[PDB]
Formats: structure tokens, C-alpha cells, sequence
């Protein structure tokens, strides 16, 4: 029983960050040295756990979150961050345990003339809770004008599309991000690294 | 007022993307977020 990380990383269609996709990984063995081997990984930051010790560890449950953002916004996929993405799209807790893996996808998520299939939430009345997912598309009332469910003066569709063009600089180029969460509950560990003592 | 200004900045972003200036439209998007989150 091996963990199917190819379904998450080697997936063809990624989700938008506001509707980020979560995959549960359980009852399997994971060789993180396969992912730690640079299959082109621009970011590989782990928190609460050392990246070289992933293969020696076990965890109660593993969550795999995946989405697409700008290169500018990968920094916000981290504990204690603010910004359009960290506040309105995908929020990591302070006590987060896991890794954040990202890589450039300008060769995949950039169409000549602009790829506008990836969306982000620009407007929200409050910041997100950690791991909260907001997929509501109600018109945002930014002012004192009632919106009545239509777009108008200070009444904006909450989602704005990314302008992914291959001519963009790397900061505006699309980046595919995979966030692996390592849950450590009072329960038997179901996901172990390849070098664990079967514990 | 802040209400009229936000409307014009939102319109600028939309027009910039319609003119193909995608990076400038995404940058104004980033500046709309900072503007509205003054609190
Ligand atoms: C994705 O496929 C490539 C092709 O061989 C492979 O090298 C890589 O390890 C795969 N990644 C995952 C997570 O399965």
C-alpha cells in the first residue's frame, strides 16, 4: 500500500485557490524522498517537522491540498501570513504541521492570449479561519449601496480571474502548490515514511 | 468618499485586463485589497 501522491502532484487539472482541492491520504506508505527529489520544486518548506526526517515519521492522517496561485503569492501559503490569498483564499494555522510544495506551471497553466480559468477571491467581509474554504459567489457589498444580487456600484463579483499569459514575469506566472498536512491525533498512525520502523 | 474611489479603482483594474495588460490588472487587484483592508 503506497500513498498515491501522483494523483495530487502529477494531476492534470488543478483547482482554483478559493475552491482549493483536498485529498485524504491514509493507510499507505509514502516515500517523501521521491518528492524531495527535485521534480522541479521551487518551494518545499516544512513547519513543525524537518524535511529530511519525513521518511522516518508516521502520522495519524495526511491531508493533501492543491491549488494554483501567482508566484508572488506562494509566500502567503505559510503560517502567520497576510495578504489577498492568506486572508480570503487559503489560510494556514499558527501551529501548522506539514509541508508546502510549489513549482512553476507557466508551461501548463498559461495559454497564448491569457489563461483566465483560475480564480481568486478578492472581496470578503472577514478573514478566513485556518483551513476554511469559501466557495460562495454572492455579490459583495463594499459600500452602503444594497446590491440586490447584481453587480453595480460598489457591488462586485467576489471572484477575480488571474491573467496568466506566458509573457508574464515569474511573479505573475501561475504556480501549482501542494500543501501536505501531517495530523498527529490520539490515534494509531496510518501514514508512515518509507524508512519508519513500521511504527 | 471611499465608495466612489473604490469604484473607479475597480473599473481601472477591469479595463486594464480588457486591454491585455494582465500584469497591471493583477497589480491593481493587489492594491484594491490593501486599500479596502485599511482597518
Ligand atoms: C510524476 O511522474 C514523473 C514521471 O516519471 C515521476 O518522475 C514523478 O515521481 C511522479 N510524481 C509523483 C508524485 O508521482
Amino acid at each position: 500500500n503506497l500513498c498515491p501522491f501522483g494523483e495530487v502532484f502529477n494531476a492534470t487539472r488543478f483547482a482554483s485557490v478559493y475552491a482549493w482541492n483536498r485529498k485524504r491520504i491514509s493507510n499507505c506508505v509514502a516515500d517523501y524522498s521521491v518528492l524531495y527529489n527535485s521534480a522541479s520544486f521551487s518551494t518545499f518548506k516544512c513547519y513543525g517537522v524537518s524535511p529530511t526526517k519525513l521518511n522516518d515519521l508516521c502520522f495519524t492522517n495526511v491531508y493533501a491540498d492543491s491549488f494554483v496561485i501567482r508566484g508572488d503569492e506562494v509566500r502567503q501559503i505559510a503560517p502567520g501570513q497576510t495578504g489577498k490569498i492568506a486572508d480570503y483564499n487559503y489560510k494556514l494555522p499558527d501551529d501548522f504541521t506539514g509541508c508546502v510544495i510549489a513549482w512553476n506551471s507557466n508551461n501548463l497553466d498559461s495559454k497564448v492570449g491569457g489563461n483566465y480559468n483560475y480564480l481568486y477571491r478578492l472581496f470578503r467581509k472577514s478573514n478566513l479561519k485556518p483551513f476554511e474554504r469559501d466557495i460562495s459567489t454572492e455579490i459583495y457589498q463594499a459600500g452602503s449601496t444594497p446590491c440586490n444580487g447584481v453587480e453595480g456600484f460598489n457591488c462586485y463579483f467576489p471572484l477575480q480571474s488571474y491573467g496568466f499569459q506566458p509573457t508574464n514575469g515569474v511573479g505573475y506566472q501561475p504556480y501549482r502548490v501542494v500543501v501536505l498536512s501531517f495530523e498527529l491525533l490520539h490515534a494509531p498512525a496510518t501514514v508512515c515514511g518509507s524508512n519508519s520502523e513500521n511504527l | 468618499d471611499k465608495e466612489w474611489i473604490l469604484q473607479k479603482i475597480y473599473e481601472i483594474m477591469r479595463r486594464l485586463d480588457e486591454e491585455g495588460h494582465a500584469e497591471a490588472s493583477m497589480r491593481v487587484s493587489d492594491l484594491i485589497y490593501e486599500f479596502m483592508k485599511k482597518d
